[PDB]
């Protein structure tokens, strides 16, 4: 699934 | 008083909010991160298992301390023989310093000239590759351990880095500022440095999905609190 974070900007979390 | 990683909050806060006084307040924040030690944060220093990484879980995970308008801040843990691979930092200041283990980080930016049609890489490139692919230059390949300074990176110099765990696990503290923003058009992309068919060198790179072996998750920070 895509997360827009801080430290990773738009990451792909899986 | 105050906690190290509360004094190096309140200074990045102070650095970031070139203006004048930045000069001087990132000397100053780069001297309070020289001082940091895995243990001002509660943060054992974690040592090789020399298991197999089960598919199920991440290569990397993140322990998020802060973050305002100005700058976000955390510590990324790498397993063994993990990275995080080269990307970039648009329009973003970052400093990096290595609490436990040892990380090699390479350092590059890009230079937009075509690829020359003669031009060769092993393994080869798809033709939508060729088409993509742009020059850049590597600026530096070394390791840095806790006894090493901060590392940083700006906009327009060496904004390209990959990070890769050396002889077993290794942590670091970093500060991005600003910090990312997809919607604001600051995201973070991700890219290959081709081998044709030393530094400063030119080099070839090719943007590049997030890779399917890396990701990173969450875990809780144990450390002191950053408190407003
Ligand atoms: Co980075």
């Amino acid at each position: 699934y895509i997360v827009k974070t801080f430290w990773l900007g738009s990451h792909r979390q899986c | 008083m105050a906690s190290l990683i509360q004094r190096i909050a309140r200074q990045a806060s102070l650095t970031f909010r070139m203006q004048p006084g930045f000069p001087e307040n990132l000397s100053k924040l780069k001297s309070l991160l020289t001082q940091l030690r895995a243990e001002d944060l509660n943060i054992a220093p974690r040592k090789a298992t020399l298991q197999p990484l089960p598919p199920n879980l991440p290569p990397v995970t993140y322990m998020h301390i802060y973050e305002t308008d100005g700058f976000s801040l955390g510590v990324f843990l790498l397993k063994s023989g993990t990275s995080i691979p080269l990307h970039d930092h648009p329009g973003m200041h970052g400093m990096l310093k290595v609490l436990y283990g040892t990380v090699r980080i390479s350092c590059m930016d890009k230079l937009p000239r075509a690829l020359p049609p003669e031009q060769q890489f092993e393994p080869p490139l798809q033709p939508r590759e060729r088409e993509a692919v742009r020059p850049g230059v590597l600026r530096s390949r070394a390791e840095y351990t806790e006894a090493s300074g901060p590392c940083i990176l700006t906009p327009h110099r060496d904004n390209l880095h990959q990070i890769d765990a050396v002889e077993g696990p290794a942590a670091f503290l970093d500060i991005l500022a600003p910090p990312y923003d997809p919607d604001d058009g600051r995201d973070c992309h991700y890219y290959r440095v081709l081998e044709p068919v030393d530094l400063p060198r030119e080099v070839w790179l090719l943007e590049t999905p997030q890779a399917d072996d890396f990701w990173c998750e969450g875990e809780p920070y144990p450390g002191p609190k950053v408190f407003p």
